[PDB]
């Protein structure tokens, strides 16, 4: 999903 | 944890039998501990016999152990264990957690390790255990049953089709549950539980040297045997087109879908932690585009995204999904296929791509030089997300660094490589849900096929680039209107005022406002309103309230609101119409400005518009023939006669315009209002924005819509026509009786102890009442007195409920006792006392009492209710609750 | 008895009438909302 949190 | 603890020391171990273990050691907070065992096996390892065993040994290995013939259970529970928060188990497809939380932390080690050995290596798994355990499986069997259930179901056989999955849901099957013998379980216990299948995490205040110690007394002597070897995980890929239909009886979901299936650990000789990035790059740059193209899409689709989803341990599905207007599922897979189409022709938006991967360095960069310190649930979270996967953890400093390091690697070109790996994948599947009874017949796969080719050899434009985002602004309003009379209240810190439109203000100046300002605004403008059309009236009022102003859009009126810290809300109800708001008491003008705005400029977004009427048609098409359909339509006729309104065909929903819908609110919004104000500020910095923004609405005189009210008499009806295995028994009874608070407090008390004594005198587990409900409130509006009473229930004894609730209330007003009224009486003056200054509390009243009083007498005098609770009271009002005279009884049973 | 819920997901916000005796996620697959007060994932 996601590796590197954005949010 | 208060004071956040740093990243953590981690010591691994492995004892001689294979058993793993880690130790993570935070410097705090002191004594907490967090303990988890896994074994690797769930319900995808059952053979065909074994059907929900996995989750069934989960549940008896908390029985009878080697050392506690009574049960690990048991013996937890009498050293203060409680399930559920200090220990639990969750079984999945894969693989079987224990999870540990002891009440005294860290000095309970020793004995959760004991408890969690015996659970693994020397449960008993008693056929006497299981026959008593069989109750509860059975208990959550039945509270997984339904439609999310069944379409979750549909899902997994279509989207892991030549799997292991679909044939293996973790709870098995009814008659597995029943019939299933624990020599089975112990031969599934025997095969996979085993210390080289199994591994233990400690988190917390620990000192490794001792805890390691402990998992060496405890689990060095199982012993080392080997597990069958497994390859199983993934669905067998092939290059295909499978067609398949996600359908139930009573789901609305209309809806097509276009997926890929692949390798997705498969990293082609790379870095496999820059391979992850490039899919949350690419995943984030095709959601940011494939919303954009919504406006490629016809009428029968909207709603297009795109999804990735692990279906095994190495496999993924990369699927397109858009919502369909009930009929039109050929036409919206064609969309479908053509955005696909579309997105394999052109290269995704470089600017999308330089601005996702520079966020991307941004939060990197700064995770490189931040030390790592997290709280404790937050460290478990962290850590056992990683352990589950059987992978150490990185520190985010660390993983700073590495992304830093793979961003260096990738450009614009590997991001558009990764994503056309996917759009190739050989291995595809096209989904249709239609709902009820459209006409519908599953396309072969040729006819999808054949719409590929077709945009494969069509002319395409480029993809839709961004658009300006709209920045709303409210209107200068320059008009003032005129206060013209003020009515005074001091006693209740209320002042009523006359607007020259017509509207009036019921300001209270309550200083439990603070710095904020409440608004409810009402007028008689209910959806039944004579003017009105029923549905249109209701669809209008919830298309204003998601659009906000002409002007404006759904999206950017959400983003105004929360830059202003301010709410309001449209409620259209049968019967009145209300707007709620509140704003910080600075944000007033924007309050009102926005109130005035719904008022005289509202608007239909299209987007919003086209997703409401999918949603009213794919529920009309359920609706139509669905189970909740149908007792909707005879609950309506046994109480009502008649239904006051219904929903349109979908045919004359298609033909909706903004205009004819804007028609139906200005109908609404033209009914005079009454602005309930809360707000501690002076009336000279109220009255301005009142006058401004208040009294210049147009409005006309409105009548009072009539109520909805359920018919007199004595009526019943049984259906055969559930699809779960149950019963649903409902009665309703009313007595007209006029609204005081007294009485209202009343029938509550009386109610309250109702409740209890028809839940006692119905505590016989024979019966099989799953749940039970009595709810009685002397309902104001109407003023009459409505209880309902509610069964959910085994079928065979359900036709005896209602009698046995029926003989309970004939009992009622003479088994209640003095001590019942004391204590709630003393109950309720706890509660009321907790309501003072309640701000939720003081607006229900103020409005109540003007419904009632057209004054708010109801704000003062509070601390004289509990003084009509009494003895004789409740009980004159407990002979009330049920009206033998006025009772409509309707049981469904299951479908023959 | 009538109210209404709200979910915040990834593709935007969600709401959905409900009755006392249906379970969240049974109403929302009966008015046809992919999913998989107002509470949150
Ligand atoms: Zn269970």
């Amino acid at each position: 999903d996601v590796t590197i949190e954005t949010h | 944890e208060e004071i956040k603890s740093p990243l953590p020391v981690f010591k691994e171990g492995t004892l001689a039998n294979g058993f793993r273990y880690t130790l993570v050691q935070l410097e705090g907070p002191k004594t907490r501990v967090d303990i988890r065992l896994i074994v690797d096996v769930g319900s995808i390892d059952e053979k065909d016999n074994e059907s929900g065993v996995a989750h069934m040994v989960a549940h008896m290995v908390f029985r009878a152990s080697d050392a506690f013939p009574q049960g690990v259970s048991t013996e937890l529970h009498k050293q203060g264990w409680g399930r559920g928060q200090s220990y639990n188990a969750v079984t999945n497809y894969e693989r079987t957690m224990y999870m540990m939380s002891p009440p005294k932390g860290n000095l309970d080690l020793g004995a959760t390790l004991q408890a969690l050995s015996q659970m693994t290596g020397h449960a008993k798994l008693l056929q006497s255990d299981l026959d008593d355990e069989r109750k509860i499986i059975l208990e959550e069997w039945r509270g997984k049953l339904g439609v999310a259930e069944r379409m979750n179901q549909q899902r997994v056989q279509a989207i892991r089709h030549d799997s292991r999955y679909p044939s293996r849901p973790v709870i098995g099957t009814e008659e597995s549950i029943n019939d299933t013998p624990a020599s089975v379980l112990q031969d599934f216990y025997q095969r996979w539980y085993h210390p080289s299948n199994m591994r233990l995490m400690i988190i917390g205040d620990i000192t490794p040297a001792d805890a390691e110690r402990e998992i060496q007394r405890y689990f060095a002597a199982l012993p080392n045997v080997a597990v069958p070897t497994r390859d199983y995980y993934e669905p067998l890929l092939k290059p295909q087109l499978k067609v398949a239909r996600l359908q139930d009886s009573q789901s609305g979901s209309s809806q097509v879908s276009f997926v890929y299936r692949f390798n997705d650990k498969d990293a082609f000789g790379q870095s496999e932690y820059r391979h992850r990035l490039l899919t949350q790059i690419t995943m984030s740059a095709v959601t940011r585009q494939v919303r954009r193209q919504k406006a490629e899409l016809p009428q029968d689709a909207s709603s297009l995204v795109v999804r990735k989803s692990d279906i095994g341990k190495t496999t993924a599905a990369l699927g397109f999904f858009a919502n369909v207007m009930p009929g039109g599922h050929d036409a919206a897979i064609s969309a479908v296929l053509k955005e696909i189409e579309r997105f394999k022709r052109y290269p995704l938006n470089e600017q999308d791509i330089t601005e996702i991967t520079s966020d991307i360095r941004e939060v990197a960069q700064r995770m490189s030089v931040t030390p790592e310190t997290r709280e404790f649930a937050d460290w478990v979270q962290q850590l056992t997300i990683v352990w589950q996967q059987d992978r150490p953890y990185v520190g985010s400093q660390q993983r700073g660094k590495d992304a830093l390091e793979a961003l260096d690697t990738i450009k614009g070109e590997d991001v558009n490589r990764h994503w056309q790996r996917w759009l190739a994948s050989p291995d595809t599947l096209a989904q249709f849900s239609v709902p009820g009874a459209t006409p519908f017949t599953l396309p072969k796969p040729d006819a999808i096929s054949k719409l590929q080719k077709q945009w494969a050899l069509a002319t395409l434009a480029p993809l839709r680039l961004e658009e300006k985002k709209i920045i709303p602004e409210l209107p200068s309003v320059t008009q003032s209107g005129k206060r013209t009379a003020v009515k005074t209240f001091a006693a209740q810190k209320v002042e009523q005022w006359q607007l020259s439109n017509g509207d009036r203000v019921v300001w209270l100046r309550a200083p439990e406002a603070g710095k904020k300002v409440y608004l409810t605004a009402t007028s008689q403008a209910g959806f039944m309103a004579t003017a009105m059309n029923p549905w249109q009236a209701q669809l209008a009022s919830q298309l204003v309230n998601q659009s906000g102003p002409a002007t404006w859009s759904g999206e950017s009126l959400s983003n105004w609101k929360k830059e202003k810290t301010l709410s309001l809300s449209i409620d259209q109800e049968a019967d009145q119409l209300t707007l709620s708001g509140t704003a910080p008491t600075e944000q007033l003008a924007s309050l009102f400005g926005l109130y005035r705005e719904l008022n005289v400029a509202p608007g239909i977004d299209p987007d919003v518009m086209k997703e409401s009427m999918m949603s009213l048609a794919r529920q009309k098409a359920n609706d139509d023939q669905s189970v909740g359909g149908k007792r909707a339509s005879e609950m309506t006729k046994l109480r009502f006669g008649e239904p006051a309104w219904q929903q349109p065909e979908i045919a004359e929903l298609k033909k909706i315009s903004a205009p004819a819908l804007l028609s139906q609110w200005h109908k609404a919004a033209s009914a005079p209002v009454t602005y309930y104000l809360i707000a501690d500020m002076p009336a000279t910095q109220l009255l301005p924005q009142v006058e401004r923004y208040l009294a210049t609405i147009p409005r006309q005189p409105a009548s009072e819509v009539k109520q909805h009210l359920a018919l007199s008499g004595k009526r019943e009806a049984t259906s055969a026509i559930n699809v779960e295995p149950r019963a649903d028994i409902l009665t309703w009874s009313f007595t007209p009786h006029a609204w005081t608070p007294q009485a209202a407090v009343q029938v509550s008390i009386a109610r309250n102890i109702a409740s209890k004594y028809l839940k006692t005198s119905l505590r016989d587990d024979a019966l099989g009442i799953y749940r039970m409900r009595v709810d009685s409130e002397l309902e104001d509006k109407k003023q009459r007195i409505e209880t309902e009473v509610s069964f959910t229930s085994a079928p065979e004894r359900a036709q005896e409920l209602w009698t046995l609730a029926e003989q309970a209330f004939s009992e009622l007003p003479t088994k209640i006792t003095q001590q019942d009224v004391d204590e709630q009486k003393a109950q309720f003056i706890r509660a009321e006392k907790g309501r003072q200054g309640d701000l939720t509390t003081i607006q229900r009243r103020l409005i109540l009492s003007y419904r009632h009083y057209n004054d708010p007498r109801y704000l003062s005098n509070a601390s004289k209710l509990a003084d009509s609770i009494t003895l004789e009271s409740v009980r004159a009002m407990s002979a009330k609750l049920y009206n033998p005279d006025n009772r409509v009884l309707y049981i469904t049973l299951p479908q023959e």
